């Protein structure tokens, strides 16, 4: 269950 | 001087039922449990503190005397919701008030008013937009909304200001939901981004004329650390959220390997029945191409199931995973008949976005991102 | 032979939901979790049973090939509920079932049918009423039954027949509900008593003409289950052992105090003064010169009084009742106004459906006895 | 709060 790529944050 | 007036009742019930919205369930202390009611000039204030909301509300009254007193708030609004279809009375008389209404008499302790916290000013006047377009708004990117405590920077509403720009967002990490909408604002040089607690804000927006957001002015917008809302005799103050909202705008995509359009009903159901079997309704796949979405879920040990539904797709076919309670979220948040669709590749975000039934897809790409005034960006889940 | 069939979505979810609705939320084992699907030249039969409930209802269809097959039944209840609103094909191919309709196709795994309990047979058929009276009767009785397993003589609604005539009664210790209703009966020599599951039985009241069964003559509740049939479906409870409390030294002949009210008026007047009761505890009733002054509270929280008018005579009296109580009382009696019968405010007050004393008690086909709590 | 006077039972 992968995150959003926001940097940082996942 | 001892406050005593008449009301009608619906007016009362309403005003304080409002207020008493957002008290505490278990306060502290019993003057936490209060709403103060304060009499005056051919009017009544009701005015209710909370850490996080503050409210007033002010209806006509019959006022006799002038006062101010406070009492259970959550009782009062119980108490007048339910009192006969008659002129409600109200009196203090000394440390108790006397409330009749028809047959019915209550007789009711209050509280020490000097104790009561004081609710915070509201900033001043920001802009103004229709009710109706506020609560809209909110609901469609609150549903993204973080819903733990321990990752506050989550629990968030973003609400930038650019002149007559609003931009709302909100995201949990597997979705955001961006929303853009004009408004009027009232004064030049608004430059600005807050947070608002992501509940408080979405509850709230539950009817009226025009709303009033009271943030600050020109380049004070913000400095107060409180979002007020205006409108219809009613007024509250929102305590901002200190904590800073993620850096979004890198994750927009701006062209798309692929594009589909469905109907939002058709696709919402098939999702629903497709993921009956699906393992803690943690996925469901998406197969696209040829118009067709082969929608499916499940697995051998509890069973398998699949629906297909026509669509309008072109690009480079792709099968592609989602939360299905995640993906139902954003569907119902389009408010669109339709839903547009934009992909990269099954391991990186989809786009969602408003489509009409008078909207239609096309070449095979790519496809440039559309132009949109909301958007749901969704993370997939990794395919079995 | 494997199970092949096809019938209207609607139909099937009807059936299946119906016995599903019935499954253990928590099954004592696994297979207690399917339901039965039975095609034959008589039909499709969908059945369920968990040891002391049993669901079984039968639907056209079209049988392209007969057989028996258990799937998991909650589960085939949601999706014929959500499926396209088409014909439903259910072919079974040895250990799974290929479930189509429209543009959806499901493929579920089967259960171990060998390990599920058969469905008792129901007793010879006792006697008939409308599925009305069956449903209003039930409910008013099921009321004031106790709700703890741990008490079965109280779980129970004690059913006496006698020929035409049918008492029910339940009670929990603190309210009793008796209804006496006429019937068809079925055989003659009938004179018994069962007790039969309050849950159970207001849940198949709460779903034309009902059948019950319990057996013929003297034969009545020797089998231990009463059957309930109508409309293709037909279930099966097991009757209670427990004894039922002597109920009927209860029942006042006298009163000292009678009254009578607006129903409506005087719920809404109990919901109203309640608001500052303490965890909702009581709710007093001060009766005299024609008028009811309902009140509650204490100076802590808040006072609350409201006066109604009402018809009283004999002896006044304040008296004091738990108000969820007496609000299910006065909506189990089905008409516009109340009557009271009192004694004294420790004493059992009458409530039925609607010159200075005593006052005898009034013959009725309803009554609700509601016990006091003390000021 | 009394029980019905149900003998046995209260």
């Amino acid at each position: 269950v992968p995150t959003l790529p926001l940097v940082p944050x996942g | 001087t001892d406050l005593k007036f008449r009301l009608v009742r619906e007016s009362f019930a309403d005003a304080v039922s409002w207020v008493a919205k957002n008290l505490p369930t278990r306060p502290a202390v019993p003057v936490l449990s209060g709403v103060l009611l304060t009499g005056s000039d051919e009017g009544l204030t009701i005015s209710g503190f909370d850490y996080e909301v503050s409210a007033e509300v002010r209806v006509p009254a019959e006022i006799a005397s002038p006062g101010t007193v406070l009492v259970s708030g959550r009782l009062l609004s119980d108490i007048t919701r339910a009192l006969p279809n008659k002129p409600v009375d109200f009196y203090v008389d000394g440390n108790r008030v006397a409330l009749t209404c028809g047959n019915a008499r209550f007789s009711l302790p209050t509280m020490a008013v000097e104790d009561y916290p004081t609710l915070p000013t509201l900033p001043e006047d920001t802009g103004t937009l229709p009710a109706e377009l506020f609560s809209e708004a909110i609901g469609q990117v609150a549903i993204a909304a973080g819903r733990d405590d321990t990752l506050p920077m989550l629990t968030g509403i973003r609400v930038e200001i650019s002149g007559e720009k609003v931009v709302l967002a909100a995201t949990d990490r597997f979705r955001l939901a961006v929303r853009e909408l004009t408004w009027n604002a009232l004064s030049p040089d608004i430059e600005a981004a807050v947070l608002v607690p992501a509940k408080t804000l979405g509850e709230a927006a539950k009817d009226g004329s025009e709303v009033r957001l009271s943030l600050g002015a020109g380049m004070g917008v913000g400095k107060d650390g409180l979002l007020g809302i205006s409108g219809d005799g009613k007024r509250s103050t929102t305590r901002l959220l200190d904590a800073e909202f993620p850096k979004f705008r890198q994750l927009l995509p701006a062209e798309h390997t692929a594009v589909a359009s469905a109907d939002v009903a058709e696709l919402t159901e098939a999702i629903k029945l497709v993921a009956l079997v699906a393992d803690r309704g943690a996925q469901v796949r998406m197969e696209f191409a040829d118009g067709m979405l082969r929608l499916s879920a499940g697995a051998d040990d509890v069973g398998r199931a699949e629906e297909d539904i026509a669509v309008e797709f072109a690009g480079q076919p792709l099968t592609i995973a989602f939360n299905p309670t995640y993906l139902i979220d954003g569907l119902a948040s389009l408010h669109s008949e339709r839903v547009s669709f934009g992909f990269t590749t099954p391991g990186k975000p989809a786009l969602l976005r408003p489509a009409s039934a008078e909207d239609r897809i096309v070449d095979q790409g790519p496809f440039a991102a559309v132009p949109t005034d909301y958007v749901y960006l969704l993370m997939p889940v990794r395919l079995p």
